[PDB]
């Protein structure tokens, strides 16, 4: 309460983290239906931390707390609280949820997650593992017979343990080193050697219990090491074809299928003829051009990248002129990671 | 007790103990320590002095013609070159639960470089070594300190090159400890003052007075073409280590300091490329990795540790597509390196050759 | 006929285009310079005519790079602020003449063991039509030319 | 009893910074509340916690070990509060603790 | 398309939109420049070869600003003329490059404890359309940059 | 075999040459009928080293062996492996070479080199 015009002390214990995010990370913190600590609000939006410590004033120290608290003090922006009955409700709603984080849920989160992605909304799901120690005589095919079999999520095994002891749930771990390379690196870049500070794994992991959870279903580790710090150990998705391993470039996919999806909505209503099949294959052109040469794509020359053909033989027909349907087919070559780095030593020079 | 804010007087402590810095030798000494609270019971702890033993775990155990001598070693340990000291307790020797569990310990903790269990028993050492002959030959950099019995290597650890064995018992005022607590001690002491390339085998023994059996030089001249190493007792220096072979015959890893050079380097160089993993496949990155390796073997190089004078017969560093590579290869997301050092052998035998004639 | 191809093989790089990998980052620079190897000179006459002419120990290069000012973080002062008495985060510098794609290095200066020693503001004027640019300078210890 | 406020020279310490942070920031009230005026405030008590670090007060090494003051819109205030005339400002300091109790511990044994 | 709000964000700024606060008031000022963070370097050398280089201690910074000469009061002369053979108001810099509204700081050169050291009148000449612009210099102790 | 994303570490002694040809330097290295080390591919072309072990993992000694061995330190970029009793063959079909090199090998090729 302030009375008079001077300057006022106070000696309250408050925090306050800055916002430095990124337009391509938007998650949904889905939380368990089984919770009372929540507002009963089903849908809600959090633009930074000085509003969300005036809806939930107090500390609490369940999943979708230490979940939320993790994301704001590494910059993120706007992110959603939806329950887990209600996440296909609220991807088809807002237009910009670009991640959907699975804050300590699972059953129905899992289940809502493909019905999302079968109706195409280009999201990108993030998972948890197992709460309590794998033992090690674990048989991985028995682990994850749980999860999706989809391209469109990663698990990411170990628990977090923040500094108040609180328990965080490693989709919000995993979804705090995506904050910080969509800043800095880009969509395209994996997200794992980035450093996630103020939290430490509950376990402990050795490489040779990485080394069979690696290939299938990708386990996906959260380590630590001296250096870059806890930092998350594995950038692979829930499918091991040659084309959807590895979730940067899914996220490469789905970004470019979505900003091409914005960026000629605003050609409607054009006469679907040849100067309009001309103008989207300059505005597609020029938008993958910023974006070939941003180190986004491979091959050294713009023809090596990417091409786009539409119009009359090339991908339409005349039945489909006739009712409206623009079809533009794109094709493009994006970049690997150097996974496993060999140093192979001798004696003879 | 304390709650006068004046000073406190005590008359019956015990000096103090003084502990080093090193990155090359932090040891796994595996005997029968006792804890004090029981939530250490069968895990790995970290001591990183003699103060936090003696309040992690009970450093008195009164005897009863049994003797405790798990916390007499360590004494000795950071008495000849202290460290950070990992230990695990483990109490009998035939529980082969804790042991087949042990190797899987040892790799989540990320340091550990020496192994040398500290224990008189002689069959306790055996189940002991028979569990770590597994991860010595899988590249982890792990090094084992071994400890005869009557003269010859305790066969669970045959011909490896990351084993060297100590015969002698050596007696402390008298109870016999075997030496991997000492020689784990005197590793850390040479290569914090001379380096990894230097061959541990001068450094006089501080704490204890006699070895058990006073080994001669006919005996040892059918030991140390093996890699036997024994103390020896010198009367003008005391106990000094005397020997530098690893189990390996070859004549690439015959010596210990050229075999720890190269576990030394493989092992920084590692820390080092840790942050260029994930990173971009390409032309660009191959030459961040190669320089990050080229200014460590320079470094190397110039401060004596690799065998060269121009420092193009010293080391090489090569990456390539066309070199060390295939299309096919970068394509399932690896690169390959190839690495080479020159290391420098130590002089073991001086021939005098007198005369009196000019 | 002179096939591109072997534009990339026989023809001279020009200054343009390079990337400056900084420790274990990459810093865009807009320029870079000093990166010499300079030696000193031992000299020795005789009343003879025997004149001895020999190179000395080489000395330090002084290493100067200059880039724009940024409404975000400022990663060069965050490296200068970071001195207490002796204490400076030593940096490999590499300087990589690229393509232009910026995939493949032509030839690389690189840099052993790099601390700032200076740090210079913009010239504030208001009747100025340019960009912010800080100009540190370097000290190392050896420079090293790669060419692949 | 607390383990923050048990001694006097923690306690007069805190007492004094912010005596002599509040008649510095007494002119720079009435002031336009703008985000020009919250970085001059945060440079003035910035300027003022770090002669108190250079001369041995806040126990820290680096001088973001010692303090840190936090001022924005997104950060320590909403929309609303600026609309009612106020600025919040987060300022936080470490100090050092006295040595009340020495043990000497002797011995004959060498 | 570039959307101007990321022109905001990842463009760089220019040098001709700046506000000096000086100690506690606002001075219009036309150029300011000097805003340096510099080092000495310590070295060692051994017969074996170790080079050891080291930055020294921090030396002072020299700060020039110039403004014009208007019909009413003089500040800065007020200010050169209030020594008293030790006794100077010191006051504290910033130097904030601001945006075009003038009303939020983009970056930010800060000063410690500033005092002025000379003050030059202008070049009075008969044959020359230019504005009297004194030019004073400051000595201080310390430079920060906070970006916000 | 690589398993987890980190950093592996081997001791496999291998080598490797860079390539540095020249476009009218393409060799032809002509070896005998009477050899059953070769692969009884009867024309082969070796872009580099790096597949020339791929062929012939282990080192051998015979005189195909260290006449390739001793072209890819050199530089070197393409060349062939054609038996003695084909070169008359692979010369009209692959266009670019410009060299026979009898490796240990007469008789014959004196005779298909005039041809």
């Amino acid at each position: 309460t302030t009375t008079y015009p001077g300057v006022y002390l106070s000696e309250d214990a408050v925090s306050s983290f800055s916002v430095n995010s990124a337009a391509t990370a938007v998650p949904l913190f889905a939380y368990d239906s089984e919770n009372t600590n929540t507002i009963n609000k089903p849908i809600q939006v959090f633009r930074n931390w000085a509003e969300f410590t005036v809806e939930y004033p107090t500390p609490l120290e369940d999943a979708f707390y230490t979940s939320l608290s993790l994301w704001f003090m590494h910059g993120g922006g706007k992110c959603y609280l939806v329950n887990e009955a209600n996440i296909a409700d609220a991807v088809a709603q807002y237009d910009d949820i670009t991640l959907i984080v699975a804050a300590g849920t699972d059953t129905t989160t899992y289940t809502a997650f493909t019905t999302v992605v079968g109706q195409g909304y280009r999201i990108f799901g993030l998972f948890d593992g197992p709460k309590e120690k794998i033992a090690g005589t674990a048989k991985p095919d028995e682990v994850m017979e749980e999860y999706p079999t989809s391209p469109f999520g990663a698990v990411f095994y170990p628990w977090g343990t923040l500094a108040s002891g609180a328990a965080v749930p490693p989709s919000a771990i995993a979804a705090a080193s995506i904050t910080q390379t969509d800043r800095t690196r880009g969509v395209w870049k994996a997200p794992a050697n980035q450093a996630v500070n103020g939290v430490t794994p509950a376990f402990a992991v050795s490489d040779d219990f990485q080394g069979k959870y690696n290939q299938g279903k990708a386990l996906n580790m959260i380590r630590t090491f001296s250096g870059q710090g806890t930092v998350v150990w594995g950038a692979r998705t829930l499918e091991d074809s040659d084309n959807w391993r590895y979730i940067p470039v899914r996220r490469l996919f789905n970004a470019v299928e979505r900003d091409i999806q914005k960026s000629l909505n605003k050609l409607v209503f054009e006469p679907n003829s040849q100067p309009t099949w001309q103008r989207v294959k300059a505005a597609v052109d020029s938008y993958l051009h910023s974006l070939w040469q941003q180190g986004a794509l491979a091959g050294n020359t713009p023809a090596d990248a990417w091409f786009v053909q539409v119009g009359k033989d090339l991908t339409m027909t005349q039945e489909e002129i006739n009712q409206g349907k623009m079809i533009i087919k794109i094709g493009l070559a994006a970049v690997r990671p150097a996974e496993f780095i060999i140093l192979q030593f001798s004696q003879d020079i | 007790v304390t709650s006068v804010p004046g000073v406190y007087i005590e008359e019956d402590a015990s000096p103090a103990m003084s502990v080093s810095a090193s990155a090359t030798a932090v040891p796994l000494f595996v005997a029968r320590f006792t804890p004090l609270k029981p939530e250490l019971a069968g895990v790995i702890t970290r001591i990183g002095s003699w103060l936090d033993y003696t309040i992690l775990f009970d450093s008195n155990v009164p005897s009863s013609v049994v003797d405790p001598t798990a916390s007499v070693a360590l004494r000795l340990y950071f008495q000849n070159g202290g460290g950070p000291c990992y230990l695990y307790p483990l109490e009998k020797a035939d529980d082969n639960g804790p042991l087949a569990a042990l190797p899987d310990l040892i790799d989540e903790v990320g340091e550990i470089t020496l192994l040398a269990s500290p224990d008189p028993d002689e069959t306790y050492r055996t189940a002991v070594y028979g569990a770590l002959a597994a991860s010595l030959d899988q590249h982890k950099g792990y090094f084992l300190l071994a400890d005869s019995v009557n003269g010859d290597a305790p066969s669970a650890v045959g011909g490896s090159a990351q084993v060297a064995v100590y015969y002698p018992n050596v007696e402390v005022p008298p109870l016999s400890l075997p030496p991997s607590a000492l020689i784990a001690g005197v590793y850390g002491k040479t290569d914090g003052e001379r380096g990894v390339w230097k061959a541990p085998a001068n450094v006089v023994l501080n704490g204890v007075s006699d070895v058990s059996v006073r080994v001669t030089n006919e005996q040892q001249a059918e030991l140390n073409p093996k890699g036997i190493n024994v103390i020896r007792h010198f009367s003008d220096r005391g106990l000094v280590v005397w020997g530098s072979r690893t189990q390996k015959d070859d004549d690439d890893w015959r010596y210990i300091p050229v075999r720890r050079l190269f576990d030394a380097a493989e092992r920084d160089i590692k820390k080092a490329l840790q942050p260029m993993v994930f990173e971009p496949n390409s032309q660009l990155t191959w030459k961040r990795v190669q320089t990050a390796i080229d200014n460590y073997l320079y470094r190397l190089w110039q401060q004596g540790a690799l065998a060269g004078n121009k420092a193009e017969e010293a080391y090489f560093v090569r990456v390539g597509k066309g070199i060390t590579m295939t299309q096919d290869e970068i394509n399932q997301g690896k690169m390959i390196i190839q690495v080479g050092m020159a290391a420098v052998r130590p002089a073991e035998f001086i021939i005098l050759k007198f005369t009196q004639d000019m | 006929a002179i096939t591109a191809d072997d534009i990339a093989v026989q023809y001279p790089i020009p200054t343009y285009r390079f990337i400056v990998t900084l420790g274990d980052e990459q810093v865009p620079f807009t320029s870079a310079s000093g990166l010499d190897i300079n030696f000193d000179t031992i000299e020795y006459r005789d009343g003879t005519g025997n004149w001895f002419k020999m190179p000395g120990q080489r000395q330090a290069p002084n290493i100067t790079l200059s880039k724009g000012v940024f409404p975000g973080k400022n990663a060069m002062y965050e490296w200068i602020n970071a001195i207490q008495l002796n204490q400076v985060e030593k940096k490999d510098i590499m300087i990589s003449l690229t393509n232009e794609a910026g995939t493949e290095v032509l030839v690389s200066w690189n840099v052993s063991n790099a601390f700032p020693t200076s740090l210079t503001s913009p010239s504030f004027d208001a009747t100025s039509n340019e960009i912010a640019v800080q100009q540190i300078t370097l000290m190392a210890d050896r420079v090293t030319i790669q060419t692949a």
